[PDB]
RNA sequence: GAAACUGCGAAUGGCUCAUUAAAUCAGUUAUGGUUCCUUUGGUCGCUCGCUCCUCUCCUACUUGGAUAACUGUGGUAAUUC
RNA sequence: GACGACCCAUUCGAACGUCUGCCCUAUCAACUUUCGAUGGUAGUCGCCGUGCCUACCAUGGUGACCACGGGUGACGGGGAAUCAGGGUUCGAUUCCGGAGAGGGAGCCUGAGAAACGGCUACCACAUCCAAGGAAGGCAGCAGGCGCGCAAAUUACCCACUC
């Protein structure tokens, strides 16, 4: 019906080419999934040679990366900030690759507190000493410090990272095709990329 | 260099990571970038100009996916006007068996450009090379420039 | 309870179809009043909805609830049902046999009324009963997949 | 009229080395998929009537093959078809008879008889390397024999030994020059000669130079070569003819030489 | 062993020359840009987790519940209804 | 032994893409573009590559070496008739490739179809009816009407070839 033919349009002359073969089935469309951020449904397309395509509507939740100390969690995509293709795409909260969304942030504390002995910005440490402190300080005899002292210096933790966790919220770059994949995933911005994004961010909203 | 974006999209090569790791380097020192390249096989050779410089772009073989296989062609420059790419033309003979004459016919073709090739002025010998398609009537890149040709482009004194 | 019936003109009546009139739906395998004659094939026929009215040939009344009283006609007939069960699970629920009984008499027997020579009694074949020639394919099921291994 | 994939193949369109008349009617057989390629195939009923002239219909054929007489590569096949190709053996064992397929000079299938002995394997050209999961190699081959943990210096263009019992090789012959060859397809067919040298190019379509023992040099693609033994010395049995390539002067002086027509 | 469910084929062939001027098509090349029923040859035990909740005997010596043919009653002027 | 299933390889292909090759016409010389024309950047879609499509941005692309437009009682090729040499003319038609099943469009099933011996709708036709409705597509083999200067049996049979 809609169709991805290429036996209509011009040639480099300005040319016309006749009405040639009527349209077949490994030339189609299929409109556009146009997948927003809510409760999860996904439907099924079976196409060419079999091989079912899965077609994700309204995900929440997609497998992003911190690759700087390489652990990777599940955490759930609140809202798109910048969208690189379009301006309108953004205020229908429209998901595709290479976006720019925003995330809970919280397992990559919980992982960085345990591995590197240390918590991100903190409001008061009020909230740690009666417990998150029973984490933080430990019993063990003998691998109190010999197992963190390997962790320290390692962990400087970059300025315009260390900011982001105390709004709850960091800025992270989709890395797949959910209308093709059934899935959300990605990588979380670092270095100049993230300089970059936020003065686009500052540049056209505000 | 310094300025390489001018899109509303970062521009960065594949297989390319930032780390974060160790600090101090006093003032300055790494860009902070190793260099992305390969070698393209056939004989013919990367450019020095190409590891040294930056430029990101998808559509050259010596940095970004595609590749050169099948065919291997030369042309010579007629114009350039477009944006990372150029026009080149094909100059050759029609036999006709009734009479026992030639005649001259060309053809155009559009092929990209690396942005490691700066020096291409009208009237350059170019060579070209079959690849996968880029866009609509580019099908070819370079894979070199040459001059060696009557009325050089410089005074005799190289 | 009403099951349906046939309209005028022998179009007949299903559910979900709500109103009286007449309407032209697609149907296809899965749906009422339709009959596949090759594979994936969708016809358009003519049905008419589930609201009654007097503009209808016959309807289908089931009993549900049996009265005081017994209508001459029907209810006083008694015909009993045909067949048992042809599964094994069935037998077992139907004379409340345990696990371990082995079935092998507690099959319905039907009888060949006549047929000029002798009367039989036919029973059916019982399907998912373990038998010894089952478990030598479990057995050698296995055997490969050790060999295989090896 | 395609819209899939086609079912017949016609007497005319069919390749001329199957030697097909032109007044039986329109269709021929058509091999069937299998490991062998259709310009490279001998179907097995043209091997049964239009050869040995065992059977003299193609009825007789689905009578003979469901008996299960016929083996092809030391297992039973049971068609009318099925695609046997250079370098398989047919054994039928109720006759005691073993056949091989292999090229005359003038590039046809023939018949080529051997010992029950020599039926016991057949020679195979390497194609591709391929490296499966978790650490395995495999090997790829003409008659699409994936056969497992090879030798690790056995690469494409040689030829591997495989006992048709067991798989598995046992035995090799690597790729080398004055070793002894046979042409498989193009224009030279059927001739042997040793390898004498070899020519590359970046790119595509090699060239292999051949010399024979008559004194006569001519070269073919690289990917229409087989290696069938070490210099003058093949590790087959071969049949009459040899890969002389006689011209059509001294066949004709051979015949009237003879005077050979009768017995 | 009729009938009926299930699997497979019906996209092959046969026919016509209306459309169609770099289109069709032929020679030559390319998938390192891809899909592939079928045949042939390989692939065939975590993978270590029974993790259920009934509080541990657990259907694995085999689990769950409906439709046709069939039996019987019908509608339409008419249909492979 | 039989069947089924996941992946890899193979076979039969399928689909796009490279270079070169074309009949008549200038009383057709300028053509193509936001109704994407040419290119750049990102995305959507698709089996995949790709202005295929969308957003943003640039202003290109083609032509006297005949573009663009119009015409063709133009399907293409393997070939055929004539012929000293060079040519001229023909190719609907048994092999190969392509396109189409009254004219258009859409779609289901399947590995493979935009299928017509599948389906749905419109348009042009034509059939049955109790007037409520229902059913159809011979450029398949025969056969009929019509059209014309112009063209065969409503025959016999799966034995051969597949």
């Amino acid at each position: 019906g809609i169709s991805r033919d290429n036996w209509h349009k011009r040639r480099k002359t300005g040319g016309k080419r006749k009405p040639y073969h009527k349209k077949r089935k490994y030339e189609l469309g299929r409109p556009a999934a146009n997948t927003k951020i809510g409760p999860r449904r996904i439907h099924t397309v079976g196409v060419r040679g079999g091989n079912k395509k899965y077609r994700a509507l309204r995900l929440d939740v997609g497998n992003f990366s911190w690759g700087s100390e390489c652990c990777t969690r599940k955490t759930r995509i609140i809202d798109v900030v910048y969208n690189a293709s379009n301006n309108e795409l953004v205020r229908t909260k429209t998901l595709v690759k290479n976006c720019i969304v925003l995330i809970d942030s919280t397992p990559y504390r919980q992982w960085y507190e345990s591995h590197y002995a240390l918590p991100l910005g903190r409001k008061k440490g009020a909230k740690l000493t009666p417990e998150e402190e029973e984490i933080l300080n430990k019993k063990r005899s003998k691998k109190i410090q010999k197992k963190y002292d390997e962790r320290k210096k390692n962990a400087k933790i970059s300025s315009l990272l260390e900011e982001q966790f105390q709004q709850g919220k960091l800025l992270a770059c989709i890395a797949s095709r959910p209308g093709q994949c059934g899935r959300a995933d990605g990588y979380v911005l670092e270095g100049k990329e993230l300089e970059f994004y936020l003065r686009k961010i500052k540049a056209r909203k505000g | 260099m310094a300025d390489i974006q001018t899109e509303r999209a970062y521009q960065k090569q594949p297989t390319i990571f930032q780390n974060k790791k160790r600090v101090l380097l006093g003032e300055t020192g790494k860009e902070k970038l190793p260099r992305y390249y390969k070698n393209i096989g056939l004989g013919f050779k990367t450019p020095k100009e190409a590891i040294e410089g930056t430029y990101i772009d998808k559509k050259c073989p010596f940095t970004g996916n595609v590749s050169i296989r099948g065919r291997i062609l030369s042309g010579v420059v007629t114009k350039m006007k477009m944006q990372r790419t150029i026009v080149i033309r094909r100059d050759y003979l029609h036999y006709i068996r009734k009479y026992n004459r030639f005649e001259k016919r060309h053809k155009n073709m559009s092929v990209h450009l690396s942005p490691c090739f700066r020096d291409v002025q009208i009237g350059d010998i170019v060579t070209v090379g079959e690849c996968r398609p880029l866009s609509k009537t580019v099908r070819f890149n370079v894979l070199k420039v040459t001059k060696a040709a009557g009325t050089k482009k410089q005074f005799q004194k190289f | 309870r009403i099951s349906g019936g046939n309209d005028k003109q022998g179009f007949p009546m299903k559910q979900g179809v709500l109103t009286h009139g007449r309407v032209r739906l697609l149907l296809s395998k899965g749906h009422s009043c339709y009959r596949p004659r090759r594979t994936g094939e969708r016809k358009r026929k003519s049905v008419r909805g589930c609201i009654v009215d007097a503009n209808l040939s016959v309807l289908n009344l089931v009993i549900v609830k049996k009265g005081e009283k017994d209508i001459p006609g029907l209810t006083d007939t008694t015909v009993p049902r045909r067949l048992g069960p042809k599964r094994a699970s069935r037998i077992r629920k139907l004379f409340n046999l345990s696990k371990e009984d082995d079935v092998r008499q507690y099959v319905v027997r039907k009888p060949l009324n006549k047929e000029g020579k002798k009367p039989r009694t036919k029973a059916p074949k019982i399907q998912r009963l373990v038998t010894p020639r089952v478990l030598q394919h479990k057995r050698r099921r296995i055997a490969l997949k050790k060999q295989r291994t090896k | 009229m395609a819209r899939g994939p086609k079912k017949h193949l016609k007497r005319v369109a069919a390749p001329k080395h199957w030697m097909l008349d032109k007044l039986t009617s329109v269709f021929a057989p058509r091999p069937s998929t299998g490991p062998h390629k259709l310009r490279e195939c001998l179907p097995l009923i043209i091997f049964l009537r239009n050869k040995l002239k065992y059977a003299l219909t193609g009825d007789e054929v689905k009578k003979i093959c469901m008996q299960r007489f016929i083996k092809i590569d030391g297992k039973v096949r049971a068609d009318i078809t099925y695609p046997a190709g250079f370098m398989d053996v047919i054994s039928i064992d109720k006759t005691g008879e073993n056949f091989r397929l292999i090229y005359d000079t003038k590039g046809r299938f023939a018949v080529h008889r051997i010992t029950p002995e020599e039926a016991k394997y057949k020679l195979c050209k390497v194609r591709k390397i391929f490296v499966g999961t978790k650490g395995i190699p495999h090997l790829v081959t003409h008659d699409a024999r994936t056969i497992r943990y090879p030798d690790p210096l056995i690469k494409m263009n040689d030829t591997i030994q495989i006992d048709l019992e067991t798989g598995k090789i046992t035995d090799f012959i690597k790729f080398d020059t004055g070793n002894l060859c046979m042409v498989t397809g193009g224009a030279n067919l059927g001739r042997i000669g040793v390898i004498t040298n070899r020519e590359r190019h970046p790119g595509s379509f090699d060239v292999v130079h051949v010399k024979d023992a008559n004194g006569n040099s001519f070269a073919t693609r690289l990917s229409n070569i087989f290696v069938i033994g070490k210099g003058n010395k093949p590790w087959i049995s071969l049949p009459r003819g040899k890969g002389i390539r006689l011209t059509i002067a001294e066949e004709r002086d051979k015949r009237l030489a003879a005077k050979q027509s009768s017995g």
